[PDB]
């Protein structure tokens, strides 16, 4: 009474794709009816209270089973959940109802949520991104090109003043942004309020110098919800265009009250994807990143870490930027998702890239993305200021070559070496980070 | 079985879609709570007209309606009420 | 080792050596090829705080060739020698500017 | 006991003029006594509780019946209401007591309120306009001439930034004001807070350019009363001299708490007359606009839309501006209204006018009015900045000609054409919008 | 460019039924395209700013005309408005955008809104009743 | 098509070509004809923020002809060549200025 194949999904309904590995001697029908039941109005026994409420209308049910090719006791399950049973404008409930305790079931060894479709009716209740891509470019006055960020190294050690100067030299060369590390909060060695005051002196300095709008992501992530709002009251007070938060670690409810506040005040929020690798790593167990990416877009967020490069990564990148995306099973997308005019989230590329990966990342990610160099700028032979001008000239070279109409897959190593002739700073960096 | 009924039957099955027919008594129509009657995912005209005359008679004094279902994921394309209660 | 000199920079394509009138023609050819609407903008002073420049004539909605945008560039260069001028490209589907680069300095 | 012709109206009494169309077979006396009763202490039966309260003192009564010339079963009814029974400083009550459910009476097919007189004693309880004309000219430093506004087109479509630039080019040419459309609220495509931030950048830009005080009406109209006040907290914060509201659609109580707030904070309020045409259109049924114009002046409002042209329109225009106005039946005014030092409201003329209607509108409306060009400025062959300079030079030409002592009815086409000779911008606009 | 009969209404769309009485000498097509225009992104002249925003996507359009039986210059107009252009959880906007100033148009003597359909997607944004019958 | 040049404007009657001394006499004739009180004001710098200029002598309460206001205009022009000067008209019934236009630039 949970497994019903004949059922045809409605438009106002949330649909999910589960990769199921049952215990041997367990049929393909019963283990499918058990996760469809245990997520929504499911109980191990028949109880008398089920005859007063209408169970047929509310119940989630499995309508389609597809066996995974070249895999034994491995098949894809399609379950449909009526729209009414979830609360309005809360990721916390949709997360809680579906993927609650269907995991760690005795009937099955391994379980993995692959994808999740949102009907448009449900999409409307949320705020979504406080700004989006189109809005964000307009506040910063930057067009044509991918935006350039920088992570200060080392992660923990520097004083509040030393942090303030290491940030000053980087934006001076010609970086758009600078970034705080994901584990710096209110460490004893540098308190947050001191770090917040010295970074304020270095942005105004390099702003009046180069003559461009500069920024720095001020990590706001705090243990309690008072502290978080109170730290943010101070960033608004020093006229900071951007701050940043880790959503997975603080929780969805922490991330929610923030985004409402951020739309209230017109500050752009960066989101780091800290602690992602423990859930989405295993191909048999966990939840796929694309589910969490949607959940982020809906919670709200102007930027998001996507990870560096392939067929799978462009699946959930075009899923966060485009208004309408089509079902493509090879890419990794199981359902047709339609966003109701909701603004797009900008892709952030960070983690071990130098001036030779420069042709590869402008072509794949395109124009609406942020390129972030942790080790690639500071570790320049000549310091932070020459290391910045190195990465700036190398981006602008590939963007000019692309417009005129050159393939950057073919002439990728060619444009970097021409540019290396008239600029001294790129000649010493081409030498160091070789092939 | 009207001329509107068999053209929609033919329009549904000319798309590669499958037909499902559904009935409802007057009370549960309030809440839009219909049910399947006969054989689901119908892919030919004669199976459609036979179980249409089975369900017009099996649930006379109820609503009866025909569904055009795209077999790709079982997606609901077109909904049309054929029979209404007296 | 070398210390980085202090330079006042001008948004996109300013870290590359000042553009030749042929390099100018290839970048506007890309605007008309993608189907966007190229336009000319001028301002007296260049600062990070101000985000609206004085618009030159109208956006050229009927632009077939890249030479018609170059002739509008030289006539504004002649009218205002001591002004900052830049060429932008409006898109009509996504409601946003794709490209913004500075061609003449006072 | 409701129809008493011998009655002579007191000074502390509110008087009303109704155009009545009875059902055939209904006398002229009973249908007049029925609307005089059903608005105030009226019941279909004799009840016992009427012998404890003094009915004679409180009751409204019809004192004069005038048959409409050339009309069968059509006559003007004059009813007088004692001052005491209405609550103090509330349009909501006066609207509720009189024109409540006397409409949709079975005894009569059609009913129309023509006019309404306020005794001076009742007028004193209200705040009225937060500033008025004299006050408003003094904050903006503009004398001699009618003021020029602009409506941005299209109504819904543009992004928050594109709106910001389309407003910048208009005030640069030399318009006084720019205006938001009556249906733009918090649409998904541009959120209010983004629109509020970009318009702030474009005003400060064109202020430091031309060297004049510039403004833009920021539509504040919101679904709830918290949101409305909270959006306005933000407009005060960016130092905006003007905002605007739709009073009919939001209701009189919404419009009230606002006006109190606006006098508290020294912000000038524009009022759009959206949804007026459904009530005041029919000459047999509804309420005449002059009643609603009075109701606005008392509620409060620094500007008001009067509509473009004639004998009727100048009736309620001189009624909103003048301190003392006399009874004129040909003009359309039924009663002697006397305002107790209450400041005047400025006339706003908007809806389908070009540079050729320029002579006609300065003469009829006079000096204390706002002339607004929706389609006339943007649709210029050369863009928004030349289209503004076109309408500016055309106004200043007619104002100079008027002072020297030229009739603008005879020499109206003449002054527009001799101005077209030394300015290129008016020569291409004279060409386009012809006759 | 406002009157398009071939158009088939979507599910996420608000639909309206108007009873129209035009001024004599006014065709049935132009007075229908005029109330479909003047309620949403409508202007009496062609302006240049319309070539930067995508007008086709946002515009409301009349898809069906039905003449009223036994009535001369009286017909029912069916206009469809894309979902995006209204603000969320506010009657104030939907009332303002549609029945704003399409009334008191010179092209037509009398005008009456008969009915209004809400797509389910739009209905979800509101609180609706604080309790309802069952609760009460 | 033509682009609109950047000009610093000066309230009422500034978009019309600079006024001849006969055009000055007709506009002050209009002030005395309506029965308003014409006066002369001067200031060093012209800005949108400041709303009080330095008053020249008194409002001329006893003004029969338009030539007595012109002679007050020339004696101030002579005293302050490097000042902005404008002539205003006080009304005594409605308590507000009717006319405000700028006659001499520094």
């Amino acid at each position: 009474t949970y497994y019903t194949p004949d059922y045809t999904p409605k438009d106002t309904d949330i649909l999910a794709a589960f990769r199921v590995t049952p215990q041997p001697g367990v049929p393909f029908e019963e283990a499918a009816a058990a996760v469809a039941a245990e997520s929504s109005t499911g109980t191990w026994t028949t109880v008398w209270t089920d005859l007063l409420t209408d169970l047929d209308r509310y119940k989630g049910r499995c309508y389609d089973i597809e066996p995974v090719p070249g895999e034994d006791n491995q098949f894809i399950a399609y379950i449909a959940y009526p729209l009414d049973l979830f609360e309005e404008g809360s990721i916390t409930n949709v997360l809680t109802s579906i993927v609650g305790n269907v995991f760690g079931f005795k009937a099955l060894r391994a379980l993995r949520l692959e994808d999740i479709r949102f009907p448009v009716a449900y999409i409307k209740t949320f705020q979504g991104p406080p700004h989006g891509i189109q809005v964000e470019r307009d506040k910063l006055n930057k067009y044509g090109r991918p935006l350039l960020g920088c992570t200060i190294k080392p992660k923990l050690g520097l004083s509040a003043k030393n942090y303030g100067r290491a940030v000053y030299e980087c934006l001076r060369g010609g970086l758009d942004f600078t970034k705080d590390d994901e584990n710096i909060n209110s460490a004893p060695f540098q308190r947050w309020r001191d770090r917040f005051l010295f970074v304020a002196d270095a942005i105004t300095k390099a702003q009046a110098e180069t003559g461009e709008i500069k920024g720095h992501y001020l990590n706001v992530t705090a243990p309690t919800c008072e502290e978080m709002l109170k730290r943010a009251e101070y960033a608004k007070e020093l006229k900071q265009p951007i701050i940043m938060h880790d959503y997975l670690t603080a929780g969805f409810t922490a991330n929610t009250t923030l985004a409402r506040w951020c739309r209230d005040n017109g500050v752009l929020l960066h989101i780091h994807r800290a602690m992602h690798a423990v859930i989405d790593r295993q191909k048999n167990h966990g939840i796929h990143f694309r589910v969490l990416a949607k959940a982020l877009r809906l919670s709200g967020g102007d930027h998001i870490h996507t990870g560096t490069v392939r067929g799978i990564t462009m699946g959930f990148v075009d899923l966060l930027r485009e208004n309408y995306v089509e079902q493509d099973k090879s890419r990794g997308i199981y359902f047709t998702q339609d966003w109701a005019s909701l603004p797009g989230v900008m892709a952030v590329a960070s983690g071990g890239i130098h001036v030779w990966h420069m042709p590869a990342l402008v072509e794949i990610f395109g124009d609406d993305s942020v390129l972030q160099f942790g080790g690639g700028t500071l570790g320049h032979p000549w310091g932070n200021a020459p290391g910045a001008t190195a990465n700036r000239v190398a981006l602008e070279a590939c963007v000019q070559a692309r417009n005129e109409g050159r393939n950057l897959a073919r002439e990728g190593n060619d444009v970097i070496r021409e540019a290396a002739k008239w600029s001294p700073e790129l000649a010493v960096a081409c030498e160091l980070w070789k092939e | 079985l009207s001329l509107e009924t068999q053209e929609q039957i033919r329009q549904i099955l000319s798309q590669g879609h499958k037909i499902t027919f559904e009935h409802v008594d007057a009370r549960r129509f309030r809440t839009g709570s219909w049910q399947s009657c006969g054989t689901l995912h119908i892919d030919a005209e004669s199976d459609a007209i036979s179980t249409l005359e089975a369900c017009l008679v099996d649930y006379d004094g109820e609503y009866v309606r025909m569904v055009g279902i795209d077999p790709k994921g079982k997606r609901r394309v077109v909904e049309t009420i054929i029979q209404r209660p007296n | 080792m070398q210390t980085l000199p202090k330079e006042r920079r001008y948004e996109t394509l300013s870290y590359l050596p000042p553009l030749t009138d042929v390099q100018i023609e290839k970048q506007v050819q890309y605007i008309l090829s993608q189907g966007y609407i190229p336009a000319v903008e001028f301002n007296e002073v260049s600062e990070p705080t101000e985000l609206y420049w004085t618009l030159w004539k109208l956006p050229l909605f009927g632009a077939k060739t890249s030479r018609e945008v170059l002739a509008e560039v030289q006539s504004c260069r002649s009218q205002y020698p001591g002004h900052y001028i830049r060429v932008v490209g409006f898109d009509n589907i996504k409601q946003c500017q794709i490209l913004s680069f500075i061609v003449h300095k006072p």
